[PDB]
């Protein structure tokens, strides 16, 4: 249990969390080791690790391979992978987490999964807010100019964390724009 | 007292060991017999890493001449090294004049990644190294896909890298 | 043998499977009130017909009752019957004869459907109105430093006795600012 | 480790029979002056495999220090071992091989390694002449 829901949110599938498109990670519900009182917390530990899997995925397809090449800005072309490196950075502190908890694992292996709920609670309401961002913008292939505005505008919320996590990758898009007015003008 | 008697929960590095080998074996009735993963760890955590490590000189190893779900996260953390490989073997010219500087140039980032390592781990977790030598690999990656392992050669070379 | 060993001797296992057990021990009234109470009412010729229950003991419920309150719905005891959580009937403890028990469980599920109700408005957010979302940010900054008392009094199960009345009284300045 | 280190002691077993066999006159007066500014190399590597040593008795050293010491060194060695080879087995001699450093300066020149050490070899093979 320990080191295998560790294995399963880093972004590599595990075999007691089943990776599936359509259920994302999933508790294997046929154990007569868990139950209805852990299995709640397993699903929602499940949420950030099943948008972790789809975060590095995206990043990976669409960042380093091609030399750039005819692309557009829904599949190809700079403006889609500086969303991908900005992704990627704004995801540093959850690869710290992990990281910090299997350290305490390794301190006392007697450890609860209030522990780990209680200290990702703070992710908890963080990625699901930025996934259906990054969502729209896959799917309705936003080309050229207009992603900036897309991740704008959900960027103009009511949730703070949400806002300097997407304020970062605009800021991230905005420097390969600038990095190219900077020669035209 | 006798004590509450802890929970599959709370304890994980005994019980841990005995669902790892349950789930082992049931895996393994469920195919038949023809799967056979046994040790739910071995070696140890440092060893393989140390060997990891030695993956990304881009030689040999003790698992590599170059849960049982250790193999899916040992293949992305193998693979940044098999990358540097491909670097090393596109590389010992010191015809075409341009192409020996070229090949020449790309080893003054190649001494920098084999720098990084035996500087930055020396033995971290294996999930560090994961995550460490993304930002690091990528860099190394999108040179490997530039790079051959012909080659362009003279004009051609000079005109397709401008 | 292998695993069923380490079951039997390390793991409690007897409310969650539908597996009754019984527990040896040496009784004498201060411990023993339910079956004593018990053989009173039976001598008496009911007519027994007793309910089915599979015999948990205190320091479990102890365990479930934490977890509701955390924040954490659809445990195995306090499972909604009708949306609102409420306690099973399996449960007997070998003193208290579980009128005392299922007084105190009732008002401790009674609290519980209040925080499911708060957590399950925080769930729908996570599947333009800007002040819901400001509502439940603050609703939150309740529940993680609540939670955490609650996960505390969980780590002390597992490393000296505890009972039910230092659950309440330590829970009292929070049952003060869920009303 | 072992391996990618060893190169170096083939590359110096050549540059010291170089210098013996090649010292006196049926091979002439260039080729005494070359084996002379060969020898002083000879003499730095020697200087820099004993500052090794002295850093390997208290148990600090390791081989991958080892590697990274000997990389300065292990390129001027290799010019010098096959430059040497080729001299020998041709049997030049004279100004027939100190056209040769000549064209051994271009040879290789693209990183320009290899130039500044063959620019130095050839000025001191020339001296004499």
């Amino acid at each position: 249990m320990i080191h295998e829901l560790l294995l399963a949110l880093s972004g590599y599938p595990g075999s007691i969390f089943t990776w599936n498109k359509r259920s994302g990670l999933q508790v294997s519900q046929d154990f007569p080791f868990l139950h209805p009182s852990e299995t709640s917390v397993l699903n929602r530990l499940c949420r950030l690790g099943t948008d972790y899997i789809r975060f590095t995925e995206f990043i990976e397809q669409y960042t380093g391979h091609v030399q750039q090449q005819q692309g557009q800005g829904g599949l190809h072309g700079i403006y889609l992978r500086a969303f991908c490196t900005g992704l990627d950075s704004v995801l540093q502190p959850y690869r710290q987490a992990l990281l910090d908890l299997e350290q305490e694992f390794l301190g006392d292996p007697h450890l609860s999964i209030s522990h780990v709920n209680y200290f990702l609670d703070q992710f908890q309401l963080l990625f699901p807010s930025v996934m259906v961002v990054v969502e729209q913008i896959k799917s309705q292939k936003i080309h050229g100019c207009q992603i900036l505005e897309t991740v704008y505008k959900h960027s103009c919320g009511g949730l703070p964390p949400v806002r300097s996590a997407l304020e970062k990758i605009l800021a991230v898009c905005h420097g390969v724009m600038y990095k190219q007015l900077s020669a035209w003008m | 007292g006798h004590r509450e008697e802890p929970y599959l929960t709370e304890a994980g590095r005994d019980a841990f060991d005995k669902f790892c080998r349950l789930h082992q074996g049931e895996l393994q009735l469920l195919a038949g017999g023809v799967l056979q993963a046994p040790q739910p760890v071995l070696v140890k955590e440092c060893e393989l890493v140390k060997d990891v490590l030695n993956v990304l000189i881009g030689v040999v190893s003790a698992t590599f001449s170059l849960p049982e779900s250790i193999s899916s996260l040992l293949s992305e953390v193998a693979e940044y090294g098999t990358c540097y490989t491909r670097l090393s073997h596109f590389s010992l010219q010191p015809k075409g004049l341009v192409f020996q500087a070229f090949t020449s140039g790309l080893r003054r980032y190649l001494q920098y990644y084999r720098a990084c390592v035996l500087s930055t781990p020396p033995t971290l977790s294996l999930l560090t190294i994961g995550f460490l030598f993304k930002k690091l690999g990528r860099q190394l990656r999108y040179l490997a896909e530039l790079c051959g392992v012909a080659f362009p050669t003279g004009v051609k070379l000079l005109s397709y890298l401008y | 043998p292998d695993d069923r060993s380490w079951l039997e001797h390390h793991v409690v296992h007897q409310y969650w499977t539908a597996r009754p057990s019984q527990f040896p021990h040496s009784l004498h009234l201060h411990s023993n009130l339910a079956a004593v109470w018990d053989q009173h009412l039976y001598s008496s010729d009911p007519l027994y017909v007793p309910d089915d229950r599979v015999l948990v003991t205190e320091t479990q419920v102890i365990r479930e009752t934490l977890w509701l309150l955390s924040g954490v719905k659809k445990l195995f005891i306090f499972q909604l019957i009708d949306g609102k959580v409420t306690v099973r009937n399996n449960i007997i403890v070998t003193h208290l004869t579980h009128s005392c028990l299922r007084s105190v469980l009732e008002q401790i599920a009674a609290y519980g459907q209040v925080v499911f109700r708060l957590q399950e408005f925080i769930d729908e957010v996570m599947g333009p109105f800007r002040t819901y979302q400001a509502f439940m940010w603050a609703l939150y900054k309740y529940f993680i430093s609540f939670k955490e008392e609650l996960a505390e009094i969980e780590k002390c199960i597992i490393n000296t006795t505890i009972t039910l009345a230092i659950v309440v009284d330590k829970l009292a300045p929070r049952l003060s600012q869920l009303k | 480790l072992v391996h990618r280190i060893l190169p170096v002691a083939a590359s110096y077993s050549a540059v010291t029979r170089f210098i013996e066999e090649k010292s006196s006159f049926e091979y002439g007066q260039v080729n005494h002056a070359l084996a002379a500014a060969m020898r002083t190399l000879v003499k730095e590597h020697l200087i820099l495999v004993s500052q090794l040593e002295q850093l390997h008795r208290q148990g600090l050293l390791s081989l991958q220090k080892l590697w990274f010491y000997i990389q300065p060194a292990m390129r001027t060695m290799d010019i010098l071992a096959s430059l040497a080879t080729s001299v020998d087995k041709g049997e030049c001699l004279g100004g027939s091989t100190l056209s040769l450093l000549h064209d051994r300066s271009f040879s290789y020149t693209g990183d320009s390694q290899a130039q500044e050490l063959c620019l130095y070899l050839t000025k001191a093979a020339s001296a004499p002449y």
